[PDB]
């Protein structure tokens, strides 16, 4: 997908 | 407070009887709907809400394919068939809003079985 | 052996104190999850408040509640709180501790943030007893 799950982060950037 | 408007959209109240279809709609704006993915919630009175679907179809392991979503644009739907009894809820779409920067809820709809 | 998602710490308070919410897993874990506090005003729609990184405690806020709530975790793994102070009429609703699932692509643009679990939710009530038009809100 598109999509990649950040493990446990609420947020990057 | 008494009426108001939402950053996303849904009808307030939603009606059918048993056994026929029900669409649910959300509309929203290009930094929540029509950039980031959508999911469903499905809020049974007095009860945890729970997810019927995300990123704009997908249906969690023990939701049945009546319930279904999709998505076009700023607009996001929630499809439900077979309407049932046990449906009477009220259901929430849900999305990241990049500019707000929150989770954005619609401002919900009641859902009515008769 | 049973799933559960529970908050507490729910009370009535009067505008101006504070409140403490717990939320304790039991059956689910949250390695690979991000967990948030979401709340629903006295028949109002659901309201993103506050959430945690399971990966490296990061914290955020909507602004609403920015400098006045405090989302924190402890060593057991399974249990995060909302420190509650300067409470407002306003921040009277139903807190529900939901766990996350967070996605996003490549360049950090587009996002996928959904709750795949919710507990019952606690209720929290700021009023003075006076509102002058029913319930507090």
């Amino acid at each position: 997908r598109q999509l990649i799950n950040t493990n446990g982060s609420w947020h990057i950037n | 407070g008494g009426g108001s408007q939402s950053v996303v959209t849904q009808p307030p109240s939603v009606s059918a009887a048993p056994g026929q279809k029900v669409t649910i709609s959300c509309s929203g704006g290009s930094f929540n709907i029509g950039n980031n993915y959508v999911s469903w919630y499905q809020q049974l009175p007095g009860t945890a809400p729970k997810l019927l679907i995300y990123d704009n179809d997908n249906r969690p392991s023990g939701i049945p394919d009546r319930f279904s979503g999709s998505k076009s644009g700023t607009s996001a739907t929630l499809d439900i068939t077979g309407l049932q009894t046990g449906d009477e809820a009220d259901y929430y779409c849900g999305t990241w809003d990049s500019s707000l920067n929150v989770v954005v809820f619609g401002g919900g709809t009641k859902l009515t079985v008769l | 052996m049973e799933v559960q998602l529970v908050e507490s710490g729910g009370g009535l308070v009067q505008p101006g104190g504070s409140l403490r919410l717990s939320c304790v897993a039991s059956g689910l874990t949250f390695t690979n999850f991000a967990v948030s506090w979401v709340r629903q005003a006295p028949g109002k729609g659901l309201e993103w408040v506050s959430a945690i990184s399971s990966s490296d405690g990061s914290t955020y806020y909507s602004d609403s509640v920015k400098g006045r709530f405090t989302i924190s975790r402890d060593s057991s793994m399974n249990t995060l709180y909302l420190q509650m102070d300067s409470l407002r009429v306003e921040d009277t609703a139903v807190y529900f501790c939901a766990r996350a699932v967070v996605s996003s692509d490549i360049t950090y643009t587009y996002w996928s943030k959904y709750f795949d679990y919710w507990g019952q939710g606690t209720l929290v009530t700021v009023s003075s007893g006076s509102t002058g038009g029913g319930g507090s809100g």
